RNA sequence: GAAACGAUGACUGAAUCCGCGCGGACCACCGCGCAAGGCUAAAUACUCCCAGUGACCGAUAGCGCAUAGUACCGUGAGGG
RNA sequence: CCCCCGUGACAGGGGGCGGAGGACCGAACCGGUGCCUGCUGAAACAGUCUCGGAUGAGUUGUGUUUAGGAGUGAAAAGCU
RNA sequence: AACGAUAAAAGAAGUGAGAAUCUUCUUCGCCGUAAGGACAAGGGUUCCUGGGGAAGGGUCGUCCGCCCAGGGAAAGUCGGGACCUAAGGUGAGGCCGAACGGCGCAGCCGAUGGACAGCAGGUCAAGAUUCCUGCACCGAUCAUGUGGAGUGAUGGAGGGACGCAUUACGCUAUCCAAUGCCAAGCUAUGGCUAUGCUGGUUGGUACGCUCAAGGGCGAUCGGGUCAGAAAAUCUACCGGUCACAUGCCUCAGACGUAUCGGGAGCUUCCUCGGAAGCGAAGUUGGAAACGCGACGGUGCCAAGAAAAGCUUCUAAACGUUGAAACAUGAUUGCCCGUACCGCAAACCGACACAGGUGUCCGAGUGUCAAUGCACUAAGGCGCGCGAGAGAACCCUCGUUAAGGAACUUUGCAAUCUCACCCCGUAACUUCGGAAGAAGGGGUCCCCACGCUUCGCGUGGGGCGCAGUGAAUAGGCCCAGGCGACUGUUUACCAAAAUCACAGCACUCUGCCAACACGAACAGUGGACGUAUAGGGUGUGACGCCUGCCCGGUGCCGGAAGGUCAAGUGGAGCGGUGCAAGCUGCGAAAUGAAGCCCCGGUGAACGGCUAAGGUAGCGAAAUUCCUUGUCGGGUAAGUUCCGACCUGCACGAAAGGCGUAACGAUCUGGGCGCUGUCUCAACGAGGGACUCGGUGAAAUUGAAUUGGCUGUAAAGAUGCGGCCUACCCGUAGCAGGACGAAAAGACCCCGUGGAGCUUUACUAUAGUCUGGCAUUGGGAU
RNA sequence: AGAAACUUGGAUUUCUAACCUGAAAAAUCACUUUCGGGGACCGUGCUUGGCGGGUAGUUUGACUGGGGCGGUCGCC
RNA sequence: GAUGUCGGCUCGUCGCAUCCUGGGGCUGAAGAAGGUCCCAAGGGUUGGGCUGUUCGCCCAUUAAAGCGGCACGCGAGCUG
């Protein structure tokens, strides 16, 4: 579902429940380093604040807990959930699809394949569909937080799982890593039709400028008299259409079956 | 008709002080280049 | 360039006195020298400054100034 | 959201209520549409009248960051 | 020529060497959401007193914001510092770098924000939450006494703590009414004799069983160790118990009493002007905040700082007979800023400049509301040249016969139109809109009746040419082109049909992500983001749709062969020496990306020998011929609408064809209305003219500077012939003086420049690739 | 003509002390670590060749009834 | 080291190869109305639609709706 609204020069919403605010970091605007800009654009905003959130969820291993809330936080476009634990200690963690508010979710190595849940991906069962991957045991989950996402188990190698990642690219990784079971709820994104101008300003800046609207100093499309251009290529001439821009590395042999 | 010059005490004192010309050495080289110009008034006595 | 020799940036990496470097590709004679450790006034350069002189100026000259880097201009550097 | 009426492939319709908006009119304020006057002018870019936005991509103060092949630019080679 | 806004001034009186301008009086006009008042920034004695008259002041000058001298500015509480933190800055250690240097955790700095103890009056010529009077309050050190025992950290916890819009209730500031109260007095003009007129009508502190809307709070036992590094009685939890509405807590503010102030005026003295003394009442009714009660209520999506002070808990330490806590006096309050200007004569603009400058307060009457409009209060001001004249011309306004767009590039300009109420309102449509469509009607005063509040409706009546009676105040419609739309842009000739825009597509990117800044295996941005993400590109709501061609170019994939660098390898050739040997060049094979070569990819460049136009469109923002041909409107239509097709040279995301709405867009037509016009006229005001005062400028070979014909370097005042013409001025006009202004921007020239482009040349960041180095071991 | 054996090299594979690198009370660090993963690659240093309007320096003739376009530059 | 350029508007003035008006000759001139040539430059030469246009086409007129020059007269006169 959505929000929808009657002929006021409108498209959608999303629809947002279980109301708190609690207890993380500030965190401050900015797109650029010490010189210049760098990332080009995003410079608006609602001025939003920070939810440190767990991704790795080790040291709550053992330890059972329970869902407090659901809360719809910036910085994320994901659920939040709301944990506390028995330890007495309150930890923030991503809301996969169809995750009730108050359900029962256990870290650790014997934890059982339901929603929520950590453990690693030797334990995970064989076609399994879950998300919050660590490349590497520790650090945190870096593959599946986005968008209605998810990650699901091709087989097994030796230390190494077979995974699916959500570009549908297949790739090794070694089952020494924590994962979470489910898809990232995030109602679905793709739905949302973003309104209007500005609608943008309200999480970020005005974007995508024309190139072709610029002048020779400016962007190479630019100059000429009328819309055109040749050659087609961004700031730099590399070019956007299927140019690898990847590099010859480690992980590259970590990786099977990249295509797409 | 906003004119060019808006003065403002503490920013006439953070760029071109004494204090400013202190922290980088192109000011220091401004400094002693100064001194030489002729008895000269250094920024922030003017 | 036939480019010797000094000099290092990267790989290499010998001899030691019937020995080693040179002598403008290189060879043999023939000479000249003995590297990889350091210091070393003097004769040389300059003029903030003091003295002395001048087929140098003498108030639009002479230094910008017969004192001022002041007045005056500039956000400033700077100019004056 | 609360009451009245309508599902023969058909919808929602009337009332009460609520207070939505890159909604309207409009002074601040922000802006420069058209004519005239002005031409070192009162002014090195204005004045009267007319006009545009007027809860939004809004306006504005303070402190600060980014600069010369460089910055910045809802993009004129504009601004610095 | 000008003397810097067309907000006018006038008389008397004073002073003085001298007055239109300085002082006083009395009037006048002007602002009054200001043109009044208060602050910030910035300025720097501009403030006050007494002088002064050179220059400065656009005239004057006895005068001033100018000149001289003297004075004036007071803080435990206001603002800042001795407190805290944001961006940012910094930064021992630490990570980089030819240098100088770039980074960077803690920490530290840094108000614009957090925290934090007083209010009311008085008054110097000039200061006031500062000084003085009344009564407060905060922290500190200590003394008598109570208590008579724990205090309870750079560490934990709690709390500081935060959005936008909208809104119920109660109150205050504060304003309004009155045959309330108080005070003063006279008032005549025709009347009123007060029932008229004018002015004044509570601020602080204290107690008080008074009144009060509103506002926020559950309490204790205990459990697990895995949580707050440890600790804990504090906090987070799972649990037990009592708490559903009564309940508790505080009371903005009102009321009473008290008291300290203030208060219309009042009395006396006056050195010609202020001092000093006194002191009335304080009602009823209404309105009312953006402030207060409060951190209220509900809803919404874009989801709305940190840190100390502060509250509770332990660690350590000292003490558990002399603790923490309380009030009860005393003593104590350091540093800097306070004058004045501060929407402007004092700040930024060379100027006493029509400009610019952020926040606060900003009264009354009429008006649906209001910071609008008109007039006015308090307050401030008439703009530092005057006075006359009433010519042309010029600017800014007012009215206009008959006509009404005939004006013109174009209705450019200027009318008409105008508020609020009622009635009424089309094609088309995204069912919201179009819409304030279009039209029509009401509007003032009195009286009676009614009503849900200011008032409103009904009926009757009265007055004027007219009743949003003056000010604020949309002309409208029919067709199109372009873009959908709000928005954005060329500071100073272009606001648009540009840019952006939601939406759509291609592609990149597996996360020390691609990508971008960078002396750099530093760091950072992407992002404390992770493939319904992040980058680049092009299209541009929405609706129907997006065709044919990859030969060449780029791009991804491939593998038979062709070519190719360093290098590994070394056939052979030569110099030299008697030799050993030292030495010059040197091949075959082998050696990587790469390009040639095969294939595929067009919402990749691109095309209509690779094919050569699917729909849709077409004399269009593309149309040459061209005023194409028919028609529509017009009396007449090179434009406009419609239709045709011969499309010089439309066409499918450099999108094709449509679309309601929108538009200071562009184009054509109509209605309305007008000085746009036939064709101008009268009227006003401000310049222009004249007198007194101050008094520039661009320009300038020198001039004692005519006409016609001719001649000359080819456009004669200056040469010739002929004509005309007394000297000198003032108001005027713009033909001439190739008039003025900027060493023409067009154009050509210069083996002059700079921006830009590329399949021009060349190098290079970057990047890719073979080798060597860090860089090592074993199975094979 | 079998092969014990020291083996110098190239190819895939594997290992761990180099190196990179994340977690843990000690945020950038360094430390001891259980370690965890990658790992002789990657990075980086020298050289080799490619690519390279992203950048940089420059070139782009004259005659000519103005320039351009067309034409023409020597010789008989 | 500058002679502002189309068209209009305003103001004119000049030539005559005369559009009208005046005087004549000839006529395939009965009259009426003409066609042409000669003399003649006093005066006169309309208002609108389209177009930036001069030109040109058309509406309704008229005695007639003349042609050129004056830097394709005229921007220190206006428009633009
Ligand atoms: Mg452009
Ligand atoms: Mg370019
Ligand atoms: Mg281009
Ligand atoms: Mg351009
Ligand atoms: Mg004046
Ligand atoms: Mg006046
Ligand atoms: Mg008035
Ligand atoms: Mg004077
Ligand atoms: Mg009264
Ligand atoms: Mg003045
Ligand atoms: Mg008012
Ligand atoms: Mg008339
Ligand atoms: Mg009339
Ligand atoms: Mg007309
Ligand atoms: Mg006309
Ligand atoms: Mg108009
Ligand atoms: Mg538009
Ligand atoms: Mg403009
Ligand atoms: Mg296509
Ligand atoms: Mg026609
Ligand atoms: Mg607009
Ligand atoms: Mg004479
Ligand atoms: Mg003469
Ligand atoms: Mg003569
Ligand atoms: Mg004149
Ligand atoms: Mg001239
Ligand atoms: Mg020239
Ligand atoms: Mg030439
Ligand atoms: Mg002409």
């Amino acid at each position: 579902r959505r929000q929808m609204t009657t002929a006021d020069f409108s498209g959608l919403t999303k629809k947002r429940p279980e109301k708190a605010l609690t207890e993380a970091l500030p965190k401050t605007g900015g797109r650029n380093n010490r010189g210049r800009i760098t990332s080009r654009f995003i410079g608006g905003g609602h001025k939003r604040l920070y939810r440190i959130i767990d991704f790795k969820r080790r040291d709550k291993s053992g330890v059972n807990a329970k869902v407090a809330a659901i809360e719809y936080d910036p910085n994320r476009s994901a659920r939040i959930a709301l944990l506390h634990y028995a330890d007495g200690e309150k930890r923030y963690i991503l809301a996969p699809e169809g995750l009730t508010v108050g359900a029962t979710v256990n870290a650790g190595p014997e934890a059982e394949p339901k929603l929520g849940n950590a453990l690693p991906l030797r334990f995970v069962p064989v076609g399994a569909v879950v998300h919050a991957l660590e490349l590497v045991p520790g650090k945190g989950a870096q593959l599946a937080r986005s968008a209605g996402t998810s990650v699901q188990v091709q087989g097994k190698e030796s230390d190494y799982v077979i995974v699916r990642l959500p570009s549908g690219e297949l790739r090794r990784v070694h089952s020494e890593c924590y994962a979470t079971i489910g898809a990232v709820g995030n109602a679905e994104h793709k739905n949302i039709v973003l309104g209007k101008a500005g609608r943008s300003r309200w999480l970020g800046r005005k974007p995508h400028q024309r190139g072709s609207a610029m002048n020779p100093v400016d962007h190479p499309h630019g100059g000429g008299e009328g819309r055109t251009g040749a050659g087609r290529v961004p700031v730099t001439p590399w070019g956007k259409p299927t140019k690898g821009l990847k590099t010859r590395r480690k992980r590259k042999t970590s990786d099977r079956f990249i295509v797409t | 008709m906003k004119r060019t010059y808006q003065p403002n005490n503490r920013k006439r004192a953070k760029t071109h002080g004494f204090r400013a010309r202190m922290k980088t050495k192109s000011g220091r080289n401004i400094l002693a280049r100064r001194r030489a110009k002729g008895r000269h008034q250094l920024t922030v006595s003017d």
